[PDB]
């Protein structure tokens, strides 16, 4: 239903500072808060957020509290200072998908119809993007209990804004791999993207570990996609795909040959522009 | 005035479903809640009163507020039907008591039982010594009908005012459908 | 191409001062800016 | 059963395994394409069909060993090919 | 660091920008414009402008206090837009004019026939007319 | 009420005039180009809600 | 007294709050409140900023409702953690930064509460990347200006490091208020999680980029690159001629083939090589 999301650095830091301001609890706390923003053109947007007062105990871990007085009053304030701004969903700090995050969404679904969640990271280390968002469905299959409230991950990305890029680029001042030439693609996706294939490669290997040892659900709805992958594995070197390849490339290196061929003539013309500069400078200057 | 925050736990379980008490059980304990929040409110303007239940779905129907009109509106057509779950009533009380406005306030809860309980006394003695280690003073007032003589309740309040607590109370239900105001005339006079 | 880079970087020599703008014109800019600030 | 090497079969083999005549198997496989349990093409003159996609079925705890092993050396191709990019492309990015 | 300072200068562009018109340049990287306030000035440039987007009558951008070149503009006029083409073509056919065979075919030669078949005027080279005048009694 | 009627003018003397202009064309979403009934042509931005 | 070595520390979030709320209602002078720990006589560490909604239409600074900041002060008290109000701000939008006569009044209403309150001006237009422009201020007593006496008694080479702007020098600059050198507090906990997340492709370079139109676009550059090279066979030939400064001023009306050429050589080069190598890795990786 909703295509993808847009997340700002303001909300991105604006969870982490709250994790600091409850960071004096020491023992254990998750950061849970209310996510605010709009969505237009079936593109989700996230602009602002805050956090709800919240506690939890491990013994009888089916008890949670969201102060709706704080919710109504503070969102009334945010509506008052910005009527354009509104509710969009929620977020929890999300290390590993806590258990109450199946009916928190049911607790606050009366506010937003597509009451969406956001899982973030407070210990940032990965080779990907540590921002996650699911969506609520209660989809029905064809075996066992039908209507099952399973969250489903819609794709996610960090959105920019012309206002906030001044502050972001100001707060970097650290490293910036611009001059995007023949190098920046090699590292933004050719070095790094293979490691992007490494983790998704290793993930199904980790799921695979139930061979006779792991959890109880065997396959049913996992192996049609895997069987579809191994059926969908590409063509081997026999056909014209080789000769179209060879044939293909062979066309591209022509254009490479022309471009490199003109570049040397350009630099040689600059050398003549240099000779004229130094010669008619030696006898004239002295 | 004196620092507390009154947290009432209402009983919307499925054994609250007759007119044995004269107007309505719901209206009777409802107006009891009204006059005890007049007592706590008019004895202390700082005290706020919100309501929780200990049924299957322990919902915060009203957020903890010094208002009473939302409390009245939710107690209108509250639909007291569902399976009681008392063992999570302790956690859904105390965790909100950690959610309260200030820990300078006295941890005081009133708890309403008008249904048969299926708890273990081991479970409420783990939660009871949990309330000992958390220093929590709850006076439980029984309503409606009950397993006679509060089975596990005397042991619970005993394991609540035990170890120099000795100030917590357990008002049992008299099994006669009378006007409950004189039934609760003792804790409102002296806790 | 690279040899046409390596054997042509000689040129940059001789000339050695790129002045910012001036000194006395900077002082006169401070005086005229001081008069605009006084105005 | 047929691997991804060929997965290409003949109407003689279909006539054997279903023991039905030559002039019915085409009407069978057009029905199979109509249901969409299988996806492939039909050549008539060489009497062979190029089956590409099949309906995904279920399997026991034995085929997951095969998919495990096919996964396993598929990992080290990514390792080995990626290591050329790391080692050789090292001076382009520190 | 040169990439950092490279973007740093363009804060001067910003918003509160007034409009003049480019006239000519004295030298490399210093020029002469005419403000739409009416007066002309001897102004400085901004470095990152492609100078080959200037030509003659360029609409330029001027800083509201320092009064120097800022940015080049896509062209603008208010005298008229461009005859907006939807509710703008007066419903009038060529057949609505009767008895103007000389002048209709003649202005057809004068205007749109060099607009389309330019290579005949160039190829034979008969110097197609720049502007046309038409007159007579009214109506 | 006499302090109220004068209290209208207590803060009512703070509105500042608005230059009457005219839209020429539109460069970008935020880059606009106008000219008043006074003189020169300007480059201008708008409120983000209007 | 002070030593003009005050050194305000702020945050890594409040800058974002200032630019967002200062940018959303930008042509009106929006404002709000500042909220952080007040450390010693020299420094201050303002960790948080919440904004205040306006009073009505009109370019000014409106007023402050202590009902509203009394409540909002307590929302974080009963939810997050207690802090202290230290300063406040407004927004000269595209002006630069100074104190107006209206600004100095509402400042003067705040310094009487706490003597080390802070005036702050954000300018969310003239900032681009390295120029954020804030320059927090505070009043100086005009009584000592009547005394003819110099305040603020410099004991450290820390004050006169930034030269003041000429427009604030036209304004009350040094006769009614002073500047404060500020900086920022940050950590790798934030630096990594904003660097690693801002501009990230996912698997996009592991694609093929419109495989019919790649060679077609390659044609679509080379075709006019021919005639542009004919112009390079035009523009060299007026050397051994008039001086290159005239060959510098004279080339401001018509395009040159040189720079325009070496642009397109780069575009064809990096356009081709990425599609080549990225095309060839998948042959190994996928079967
Ligand atoms: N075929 C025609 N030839 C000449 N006149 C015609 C024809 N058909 C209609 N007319 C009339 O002649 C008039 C021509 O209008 P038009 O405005 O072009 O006149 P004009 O020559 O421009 O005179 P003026 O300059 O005074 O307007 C029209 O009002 C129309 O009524
Ligand atoms: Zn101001």
């Amino acid at each position: 239903a909703v295509q993808k999301v847009v997340v700002h650095p303001l909300v991105l830091l604006s969870v982490v500072d709250h994790f600091n301001r409850i960071g004096k609890v020491g023992n254990q706390k998750r950061v849970v808060g209310v996510l605010l923003g709009s969505w237009q053109k079936k593109v989700l947007d996230v602009s602002n957020s805050f956090a709800v007062p919240f506690d939890e105990d491990d013994k009888d871990d089916s008890v949670w509290f969201l102060d709706h007085d704080y919710l109504e009053n503070m969102y009334g304030m945010f509506k008052k200072v910005n009527a354009r701004e509104r509710i969009v969903g929620w977020y929890h700090t999300g290390p590993k998908l806590h258990k109450n995050d199946i009916a928190i969404n049911e607790l606050m679904k009366r506010y937003c119809p597509n009451s969406v969640l956001v899982i973030i990271d407070v210990k940032p280390k990965d080779l990907g993007l540590p921002t996650e968002a699911y969506i609520s469905v209660e989809e029905v299959h064809d075996d066992g209990t039908p209507t099952s409230k399973t969250f489903e991950h819609v794709t996610s990305e960090i959105g920019a804004e012309e206002a906030e890029e001044v502050g972001v680029e100001h707060l970097l001042r650290d490293i910036k791999d611009t001059t995007v030439g023949t190098l920046s693609q090699r590292i933004t996706n050719q070095v790094h993207g293979l490691k992007g294939l490494n983790s998704k490669l290793l993930d199904i290997r980790s799921y695979l570990e139930k061979v006779a040892t792991g959890k109880l659900p065997i396959n049913h709805q996992i192996i049609y996609q895997l069987q579809d992958v191994f059926n969908l594995l590409p063509d081997v070197s026999l056909q014209e795909f080789v000769k179209a390849f060879y044939l293909k490339t062979n066309d591209q290196m022509v254009v490479v040959y022309l471009a490199s061929l003109i570049r040397s003539v350009v630099a040689l013309h600059n050398l003549i522009n240099n000779k004229i500069a130094n010669r008619d400078a030696e006898k004239k200057e002295g | 005035m004196v620092l507390e925050s009154t947290m009432v736990c209402v009983d919307n379980s499925e054994y609250m479903r007759n007119g044995d008490f004269l107007p309505t059980r719901l209206q009777a304990q409802q107006d009891a809640v009204n006059i005890v929040c007049h007592s706590k409110t008019r004895s202390n303007p700082e005290n706020n009163v919100g309501l929780i239940t200990l049924a299957n779905d322990c919902e915060v129907l009203t957020t903890l507020t010094p208002d009473t009109g939302r409390i009245l509106s939710k107690l209108h057509t509250v639909q007291p039907k569902g399976k009681i779950t008392f063992c999570t009533g302790i956690r859904v009380a105390h965790l909100a008591l950690k959610h309260r406005q200030g820990k300078n306030h006295k941890m005081r809860i009133i708890a309403f039982v008008g249904s048969p309980v299926e708890d273990n006394e081991k479970d409420l003695v783990k939660l009871a010594k949990r309330l000992k280690k958390e220093k929590v003073n709850v006076d439980i007032i029984n309503f409606g009908e009950e397993e006679v003589n509060t089975e596990k309740l005397t042991a619970f309040v005993n394991t609540l005012n035990g170890k120099d607590g000795t100030g917590s109370h357990l008002v049992t239900v008299p099994p006669g459908p009378s006007l409950a105001d004189a039934l609760i005339s003792s804790p409102i006079l002296a806790g | 191409h690279n040899m046409s880079v390596k054997a042509m970087r000689f040129p940059p020599k001789s000339y050695n001062k790129d002045l910012e703008s001036a000194e006395e014109r900077r002082e006169r800019e401070q005086q005229d800016l001081e008069f605009a600030k006084e105005m | 059963t047929r691997p991804a090497n060929h997965r290409q079969l003949t109407f003689e083999e279909i006539a054997k395994s279903a023991k039905i005549t030559v002039n019915e198997v085409e009407l069978l496989v057009m029905k199979a394409l109509s249901v969409g349990l299988v996806k492939g093409s039909i050549d008539e003159v060489d009497k062979r069909v190029h089956m590409t996609w099949v309906q995904p079925r279920v399997l026991d705890l034995q085929q997951i060993k095969g998919m495990k092993d096919r996964l396993e050396f598929w990992c080290t191709d990514v390792k080995s090919m990626e290591m050329l990019v790391e080692h050789q492309a090292h001076d382009i990015l520190t | 660091e040169f990439l950092h300072a490279q973007e740093e200068v363009k804060r001067i562009q910003s918003i509160p920008l007034v409009i003049g018109q480019f006239l000519e340049a004295v030298d490399q990287n210093t020029a002469i414009v005419g403000s739409t306030t009416g007066s002309n000035y001897y102004v400085r440039i901004l470095s990152t402008i492609d100078r080959e987007l200037l030509k003659p009558n360029a609409s330029v951008a001027l800083h509201k206090h320092s009064n120097a070149l800022v940015d080049v503009l896509p062209p603008e006029a208010d005298s008229s837009i461009m005859m907006l083409t939807s509710d703008q073509k007066p419903d009038v056919m060529y057949a609505d004019i009767g008895g103007m065979d000389i002048q209709k075919q003649e202005v057809r030669e004068a205007v749109e026939l060099p607009l389309t078949h330019f290579e005949l005027y160039k190829q034979i080279g008969i110097d197609p007319p720049r502007g046309v005048l038409m007159y007579g009694p009214p109506g | 009420k006499q302090y109220e009627k004068s209290e209208n003018d207590l803060k009512a003397l703070q509105s500042v005039g608005q230059i009457v202009g005219e839209v020429l064309k539109q460069l970008t979403e935020e880059k606009f180009i106008v000219k008043a009934t006074n003189g020169p042509r300007y480059v201008v931005g708008c409120r983000r809600q209007l | 007294a002070v030593d003009t070595a005050e050194q305000v520390y702020i945050s890594s979030l409040a800058l974002l709050k200032m630019l967002k709320h200062g940018r959303a209602g930008v042509p009106m002078e929006v404002m709000g409140l500042m909220l952080g720990e007040f450390v010693d006589d020299y420094t201050v560490r303002v960790i948080d900023v919440f904004a205040m909604p306006q009073s009505g239409t009109g370019v000014s600074v409106e007023a402050v409702d202590p009902v509203f900041q009394a409540k909002m002060l307590d929302m974080l008290k009963q939810t997050g953690r207690p802090e202290m109000v230290v300063g406040w701000y407004h927004s000269h939008p595209g002006f630069g930064c100074w104190l107006s006569g209206v600004d100095i009044n509402t400042q003067q209403s705040f310094e009487a509460l706490s003597e080390r309150a802070v005036a702050v001006v954000v300018d969310p237009i003239q900032s681009v990347k390295g120029k954020v422009v804030i320059d927090a201020f505070r009043l100086i007593n005009a009584n000592m200006m009547v005394l003819g006496h110099e305040p603020r008694q410099t004991t450290s080479n820390l004050g006169h490091l930034n030269k003041p702007s000429i427009q604030a020098l036209i304004h009350g600059l040094n006769r009614h208020y002073y500047s404060i050198t500020i900086n920022y507090r940050k950590n790798e906990l934030e630096q990594k999680m904003l660097l690693n997340l801002h501009k990230k492709s996912w698997m996009e370079g592991l694609t093929l980029q419109d495989y019919s139109e790649h060679c077609k676009h390659n044609e679509s550059v080379v075709k006019e690159m021919l005639e542009l090279a004919k112009n390079y066979n035009k523009a060299v030939e007026e050397e051994d001629k008039m001086t290159p400064e005239q060959l510098a001023i004279k080339n401001v009306g018509k395009q040159d083939p040189k720079r325009h050429l070496e642009e397109h050589v780069d575009v064809l080069m990096t356009s081709n090589i990425v599609q080549c190598l990225a095309a060839m890795l998948d042959t190994v990786v996928f079967k």
